């Protein structure tokens, strides 16, 4: 019964399901975690927002067309202005998350099209002049 | 002095500190040869008392 096609994630008080995704990408083998002691900087005691801010944010949707170049986003900037995220965001000096990035784009049995989806650490790019 | 520390005034949570004074021992501050002047000699056919 259970397949590599269907998935359901539930953060929060926000669930997807998807019946037609291609298993799951744990980047570099390691699921997110908190910051242990033996690891840590800052002393004071963090804010740990947990399900205000730790919960599946839609953006804007977007159009592929046949002429579409692309896109690209930066974390945790696409969020920065989403509920809660966005303001214990704004209320810290220091922050740091972990993300489920779900990309969302159904069509038919009749259309055709390959997107890739990369998530790039410290993504630095070229400036236009 | 003042002796409070940040677990006295804050909420804090553990960080371990694995960080050390080594640098700032004496042995470790004093460490460097440091100039502490220049001399000049010469060698010529001197026939003054100056040269
Ligand atoms: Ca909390
Ligand atoms: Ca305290
Ligand atoms: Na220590």
């Amino acid at each position: 019964g259970y397949s590599d096609r269907v998935r359901q994630i539930t953060l929060g008080n926000s669930t997807i399901t998807t019946q037609e995704a291609a298993n799951a990408v744990v980047a570099y083998g390691e699921w997110p975690s908190y910051l242990d002691d033996k690891e840590a900087n800052p002393i004071d005691a963090p804010t740990e927002p947990d399900v205000s801010s730790n919960r599946f944010y839609t953006l804007d949707s977007v159009q592929w067309k046949s002429t579409s170049r692309g896109w690209w986003w930066k974390l945790p900037d696409a969020l920065k202005d989403m509920g809660m995220f966005g303001q214990n965001m704004y209320y810290h000096y220091l922050g740091r998350s972990g993300y489920t990035v779900h990309v969302q784009c159904n069509a038919s049995k009749f259309h055709q099209g390959a997107l890739g989806v990369f998530a790039i650490p410290e993504y630095v790019m070229a400036c236009n002049t | 002095s003042g002796q409070a520390v940040p677990s006295d005034v804050i909420e804090t949570r553990h960080v371990v500190n694995y960080k050390t004074r080594s640098e700032s021992t004496l042995e470790s501050f004093f460490g460097r040869s440091a100039c502490v002047t220049i001399l000049e000699v010469e060698n010529f056919n001197a026939t003054t008392d100056a040269d």
